[PDB]
RNA sequence: AUCCCAGGCUGA
RNA sequence: UUUUAUGAUCCCAGGCUGGUUUAAUAAGUCAAAGUUUAGCCGGGAAG
RNA sequence: GAAGUUAUGGUUUGAAAAAAAAA
RNA sequence: GGCGAGAAGGGAAGUGUGUUUCAAAGAA
């Protein structure tokens, strides 16, 4: 069964550059969404769509 | 039932299907029954299909509502092409 | 940004001048 | 990319307290990753240049090696299950650029995202391209 | 034929069937139960591997491995088979 | 330009009078709360998906090609996607009105054709161009066969979308007339449309006996007995079911069951419905019947045998029509072979 | 023509070059290199191949003739084109879909 | 390789590939609808035609006149010992004749197919 | 009103004049047809003059080049290099753009089609494209 | 070490620049393999 | 030019008909040619049809203006032809067919003159086979419908997630770039002053 | 053009 | 006017594809390219 | 049925057609 | 009279063959 876990809130004093901080915020939210959302089968989408998703989003924890 | 296919089917038709068909308003179309039988190496014919039209004895083929055709559509009616003799 | 072909360079321009 | 491949030289100095390198936002982000990993004492941004204050331990420097992977004339990308194999059994830092920012190969592996391999710090002798 | 199973029917090769391809080596022979078209080569083109059948086995009992759900699916699709 | 024919209208639009009127008003045609609307409905009061919009023609008689283009573009833009819009002149309007009438009164015409006495008098013509009607079929038969048939016993096969099929059934006044039609109408060139005062497009019509009708109380539930049934006729009058079983065995016909059909009057010929175990057996028996026809030298168009099939039934209470039910699995009764 | 092996087709470089090449409906992007003929344009399109041996991607140019119903694609404009499945006349094989960048005129 | 400069060959017979008849696709469309995908749908019957039979039935027949590749010499080389190497296939009804020789066409072939010809009535 | 059909004698005269079995380039055929003014007479019977541009557009849209095997000469000349469209072979190459040389029957069919299309452009009810698929909703 | 795959024509240039030593068993070339 | 005329019914009915092989093709072009049908002469048919059609005015081919197809993402839809029969009925039928009742029904099947005992049981045996084939189709279709409902839900959720997050990223980037340009423009204007 | 057709229709 | 050093014009030679195990922290797909029952394809003619 | 698909070896010996003009 | 029948083809074709990514409905 799935075991969702809390994702730590990114710090909001910045220990890095502002661009790094923004990337960290976006990455945290994206990884939480990827953990909490499932994925359908290959046949729903095309090869190029899957490749684009793979390179743009963190992989889902529930294939 | 140990009673045989024809016997069981006929009895069920007598008990249930026939009264239902008599009470239900019916209609006849030729859309799906016209499909030809697929050819094979041992059968390459288009034999005539016998369409068994429902009869009024077992089916209530009367219209639910009378036919309607108002003006100015009536002025175009081809009176000679049908024997139904429609009127407003 | 690797492939700076003619089409790539045309499409990669935010503004007329890079001040 | 050119600026990062240049900053490799400034990072690989020995017998120096601090060294300068060319400025770039990508350089700043890689320096942020390095400081979070505790490989440099710090750095300062001064106009066209960045002054990196390096860290040492028992004489030798903390940064013992830098292997460049992605050059401006050739990108290198990896799927998660290729990154796992390539970084197998190594304590070094492989810097990865992804849609989620410049992170470490361990963050990339946990996220399962496709990334671009830029540099390997203290990776010993482990490379494929 | 229902629209879903049309690709399973080949104009050049014929309708789908559930049959057995020879497998193994000279002497040691078993069979791979597959779904193919009627005019495909016996050991050649096929659509799916549905199981295997070994009449001679060390245990002395004929062994039959089958994907039950897939056999049901191909029977529903209309694959023919022999005695 | 007399009007527009809208086809494949969605059921929502067909059923909602207000929506269609509002759409036409937005397009430009003023529909009174002027242009007139007529829907295609069957005897069950169910819209077939076709609408005829007759423009006001004390004034539209001065319309031109530009006006036609503008109005058609506006109608196409306004109406739902998937529904086609066509321009109709007076001939097209007449054809549409006759088509709606025949669609409504198809059942009675089918019963009248199926009257058992007309078994050998119905001729099937195909492919009839859509512009043709009963009068056009009568004229064609007169011209190309020198045969006169009643223009009121001609029945067009309809499609699931309400549009006429390319098949006609004509009740010739005599079996001689039917045979003459069959012999004459073979690959006959026929104009497709009358436009600009000329004849445009050629269609090659054929005649045959490929749709036999029988309406009787003895056969209403006959087809339900089995799916593999072959009708046959042209035998001697006095032969009973057992004698015909013996005759069929002698002729090397092997039916699972035999059912004689008799109707009041006309005992010169005895008709029998044979029943078989498999569709393969039915088809092979039909092939042997064709062979026996050829070896016996009877007319190739003579009514000898056929494949029984109940006409599609539609009932008022039905929500999904059996012919339109995508879940049907009757194809499993007919294995495919190459 | 070049055939990639099964394992090669799973690599990140191959997948990313395939993603770059592919578009919905097999559309392509290019720029106009010929606008003399009416309702026609010759378009140069960037196309990439991944070389396994050296683990890098090189770019080449694909030049095709498309159909332009109107007259809106001049020389040096960036456009998106779609294949037809048939050859209109002796040359044209694509159809203009949209104009991305327009070189200033007049 | 050769990057030399040479004059165009005007009198050379350019040979073409051999292609056989396509059986067709049972999953194809006899009467194609509006295509939602770029490209014509395949034909159910391919290069064969349904035609009436002498026994009252129908059967599939190859096209006439034959689709031939005349850019290549007849094979085997001894084919002339048994065949008419210049055989011609005419289309004449009464006094009207048609000159039609199928030949390969440029791609994309699509629904129309690889072969075509001109309209020449005599 | 009505659309009279042109005379085979007049069409043969125009075809032979353009030429001076027999195939004549579409350029010469179109120029001769436009000079004869026959289309103008048809339009007057059924506002501006027909243009060489209009003839070219109708020829393209009717796509007679594909229908009457207008590209077989490409395969005759180039060979296998003629199969692929422009750009199919990344090396490049020359593809002849010669428009089709119509025979008499092909020219007659083209003329009939042109007259019918020109009539349809103005007639309230056309022969072709009388039905248009709705796109909005 | 990647200076030999510079530019766009690496895939045709670099495969030409390789060792050109004699075949291992060219001493018996007249046996024709 | 045209092919010999043949009904659309024959066109449809020949869907699964295997085309002739090499020898069967050779058998159709022999000289005795006894197999040729009515109005099916190879040399004459096309010309005859052309001449008959010429008697009337030819309708011109369609004018085809090429347009680009729109780009729409593939969406999984609910299965259409799903029987509504009940799993209880299917279970009863399967129990009958796969139990010992089918063999007894085969034994009890009646014979017709001309058939051996095996055939009369085979035909009844095949009658049960047509039933079980229909039972498998219903179960497979219902299970597929359930799986498709699940998959449709998953795909919808994934699409919504991706769309929302990409929209947020684009909004952030646009805001940042807009502020940058906003300051740059004022700086440049002051320099030009 | 009249050799064949276990192919057809017609003639007041 | 159309192609052309991104190789046009223009010679000679070659159909393409798959095959499970596979040692070494060299593998989670054998890892630029090496196959073996097989896959796809490979005119027409009694004139 | 459609859309994309790096060429290699023989060392190779760069411009080829159309059009214009010519008689 | 009816079905099946290529000694299971390497004789053509280089930007070709094949591969990869797709798509293909009657009963309208």
């Amino acid at each position: 069964p799935p075991t969702p876990s809390p994702f730590p809130l990114p710090p909001s004093p910045s220990p890095s550059s502002p661009a790094s901080a923004a990337a960290a915020k976006a990455a945290a939210f994206a990884e939480q969404a990827a953990a909490q959302t499932p994925e359908p089968s290959v046949l729903v989408r095309s090869a190029e769509e899957w490749i684009k998703r793979d390179f743009f989003f963190p992989l889902s924890h529930q294939p | 039932m140990q009673r045989d296919f024809v016997d069981v089917q006929t009895r069920y038709e007598q008990l249930v299907t026939i009264p239902k068909n008599k009470e239900r308003h019916c209609e006849a179309v030729l859309t799906k029954c016209t499909k030809p039988l697929f050819f094979s190496r041992y059968f390459k014919l288009l034999p005539s299909m016998l369409y068994v039209i429902p009869s009024k004895a077992h089916f209530n083929t009367a219209p639910v509502q009378p036919f309607y055709l108002p003006t100015p559509f009536a002025a175009y009616r081809r009176n000679d092409c049908f024997r139904q003799l429609h009127s407003s | 940004r690797l492939h700076n072909s003619h089409q790539a360079r045309v499409l990669r321009r935010r503004h007329v001048y890079r001040d | 990319m050119q600026r990062a491949c240049e900053m490799v030289v400034s990072l690989l100095r020995v017998d120096a307290l601090s060294q300068r390198c060319p400025f770039h936002v990508l350089n700043v982000q890689i320096l942020d990753l390095l400081q979070r990993e505790g490989l440099i004492r710090g750095f300062k941004v001064d106009g066209t240049k960045i002054d990196i204050l390096l860290k040492h331990y028992k004489g030798a420097p903390v940064i013992r090696n830098i292997r460049v992977v992605s050059k401006p004339s050739r990108d290198i990308w990896l799927t998660p299950h290729e990154l796992k194999f390539r970084t197998r059994f190594n304590t070094g830092l492989w810097i990865m650029q992804t849609s989620c920012g410049v992170i470490s190969h361990r963050d990339c592996l946990r996220m399962g995202i496709g990334g671009k391999m830029l540099m390997a710090i203290n990776n010993g002798y482990q490379h494929f391209c | 034929v229902r629209h879903m199973f049309l690709p399973f029917y080949s104009k050049e090769r014929g309708p789908p069937r559930i049959r057995m391809q020879v497998a193994g080596v000279k002497g040691k022979r078993f069979y791979k139960i597959v779904a193919a078209n009627q005019r495909d080569p016996r050991d050649g083109k096929h659509m799916e591997v549905l199981g295997s059948y070994a009449p001679c086995t060390p245990s002395g009992v004929e062994e039959l491995r089958l994907r039950f759900s897939r056999i049901k699916f191909w029977l529903a699709a209309g694959a023919a088979f022999n005695s | 330009l007399e009007g527009f024919l809208l086809s494949n209208l969605p059921p929502e639009v067909t059923n909602n009078q207000q929506l269609l009127s509002s759409l036409l008003g937005r397009a430009g045609l003023p529909v009174p709360p002027s242009a007139s609307i007529l829907l295609q409905r069957s005897r069950l009061g169910r819209t077939a998906g076709r609408c005829l919009v007759l423009l006001p023609f004390p004034s539209s008689a001065f319309l031109t090609g530009e006006d036609r283009k503008a109005l058609q573009t506006r109608l196409a833009a306004v109406l739902p996607a998937g529904s086609t819009v066509t321009a109709c002149d007076r001939n097209d309007v007449e054809n549409c009105i006759e088509e709606f009438e025949r669609y409504f009164f198809l059942t009675e015409d089918l019963q009248r054709l199926g009257v058992p006495s007309n078994l050998r008098k119905v001729v099937t013509l195909s492919p009839v161009p859509p512009t043709y009607g009963r009068r056009e079929v009568r004229d064609l038969l007169r011209e190309h066969a020198n045969v006169d048939v009643d223009p009121r016993d001609i029945v067009f096969r309809f499609r699931k979308d309400g549009v006429q099929g390319d098949t006609c059934y004509v009740l010739c006044r005599s079996e001689r007339d039917a045979g003459v039609v069959l012999a004459r109408i073979q690959e006959t060139a026929v104009p497709n449309r009358v436009h600009y005062g000329q004849l445009f497009g050629c269609s090659f019509l054929w005649a045959s006996r490929s749709a036999l009708f029988l309406c009787d109380s003895q056969l209403d539930y006959l087809p339900a007995r089995s799916p593999f049934q072959v009708f046959t006729t042209g035998w001697e009058g006095d032969v009973s079911e057992e004698e015909f079983k013996n005759l069929a065995y002698q002729l090397r016909l092997f039916p699972k069951a035999v059912r004689k059909f008799s109707h009041p009057g006309g005992e010169d010929v005895s008709s029998f419905f044979l029943e078989f175990h498999r569709m393969r057996d039915a088809k092979l028996t039909m092939s042997r019947l064709q062979l026996l026809r050829r070896r016996w030298r009877i007319g190739a168009n003579t009514p000898f045998f056929g494949f029984l099939r109940m006409a599609d039934l539609r009932f008022e209470d039905d929500v999904k029509f059996a012919d339109e039910d995508s879940a049907a699995d009757s194809d499993l009764d007919e294995p495919i072979d190459y | 023509h070049w055939h990639y092996k099964t394992w090669q087709r799973n690599t990140a470089g191959y997948l990313r070059t395939f993603m770059r090449n592919k578009l919905p409906n097999n559309e392509m992007i290019g720029y106009v290199i010929n606008d003399k003929h009416p309702k026609s344009i010759r378009v140069a399109c960037d196309r990439f191949m991944y070389v396994m041996r050296y683990k890098k991607t090189f770019r080449y140019t694909k030049k095709v003739w498309a159909h332009d119903e109107e007259s809106e694609a001049r020389l040096g404009d960036v456009v998106r084109i779609q294949p037809l499945g048939y050859r209109i006349g002796p040359w044209k094989n694509y159809v203009l879909v949209r104009v991305l960048h327009k070189e200033p005129r007049d | 390789y050769r990057h030399w400069s040479r004059h165009r060959a005007f009198d050379r017979l350019r040979r073409l590939p051999n292609k056989a008849l396509r059986p067709g696709k049972c999953a194809g469309s006899l009467f194609p609808s509006l295509p939602a995908s770029v490209g014509d749908a395949p034909s159910v019957h391919g290069d064969f035609c349904v035609v009436r039979r002498a026994d009252g039935g129908f059967h599939l027949v190859p096209p006439y006149p034959p689709r031939i590749n005349r850019t290549v010499e007849p094979y085997p080389p001894s084919a002339g010992n048994f065949y008419e190497l210049n055989r011609q296939f005419k289309l004449q009804w009464k006094n009207v004749e048609y000159q039609f020789v199928p030949k390969l066409l440029p791609r994309p072939w699509g629904r129309a197919g690889p072969w075509g010809g001109d309209l020449v009535r005599i | 009103s009505s659309l009279p059909c042109l005379l085979d004698s007049e069409l043969t005269a125009i075809f032979q004049g353009a030429a001076a079995k027999i195939t004549v380039s579409s350029n010469r055929l179109f120029k001769a047809l436009l000079q004869s003014g026959i289309l103008d007479r048809d339009l007057t019977g059924s506002r501006p003059v027909v243009e060489f541009q209009k003839l070219c557009d109708l020829y393209e849209e009717g796509r007679f080049y594909r229908t009457w095997a207008g590209g077989a000469h490409i395969l005759k000349i180039s060979g296998v290099k003629g199969l692929a469209p422009p750009g199919g072979n990344l090396k490049g190459g020359i593809i002849d753009g010669t428009p089709k040389h119509m025979s008499y029957e092909e020219f007659r069919t083209f003329v009939h089609a042109v007259r019918v299309w020109l009539r349809d452009e103005r007639s309230p009810v056309p022969l072709c494209d009388a039905t248009v698929r709705a796109t909005g909703s | 070490s990647t200076r030999s795959i510079s530019g766009r024509l690496f895939y045709k240039r670099r495969p030409l620049q390789v060792p050109k030593l004699k075949p291992p068993n060219i001493r018996s070339k007249w046996l024709e393999g | 030019l045209p092919n010999p005329s043949v009904p659309r019914a024959a066109l449809v009915a020949a869907r699964f008909l295997r085309p002739p092989g090499r020898f069967k093709r050779a058998e159709l072009r022999e000289h005795p040619r006894s197999k040729t049908g009515a109005f099916a002469n190879l040399v004459k048919t096309a010309v005859r049809l052309r001449e008959k059609a010429r008697a009337f005015s030819l309708v011109p081919p369609p004018r085809l203006i090429p347009i680009p197809l729109p780009a729409r993402k593939k969406h999984l839809e609910s299965v259409r032809g799903v029987p509504t029969v009940s799993s209880d009925v299917l279970a009863r039928r399967l129990h009958f067919l796969l139990g010992p009742a089918a063999i007894e029904q085969q034994k009890a099947a009646k014979m017709q003159r001309g058939l051996t005992p095996y055939q009369t049981e085979l035909f009844m045996w095949e009658r049960q086979m047509r039933e079980i084939r229909k039972i498998y189709r219903a179960q497979y279709l219902q299970r597929l419908a359930e799986v498709t409902e699940e998959e449709r839900q998953k795909q919808l959720q994934l699409y919504l997630q991706e769309k929302r997050e990409r929209r947020l990223r684009r909004e952030e980037q646009l805001q940042r770039i807009y502020d940058d340009k906003k300051r740059r423009a004022v700086l440049k204007d002051r320099m030009r002053i």
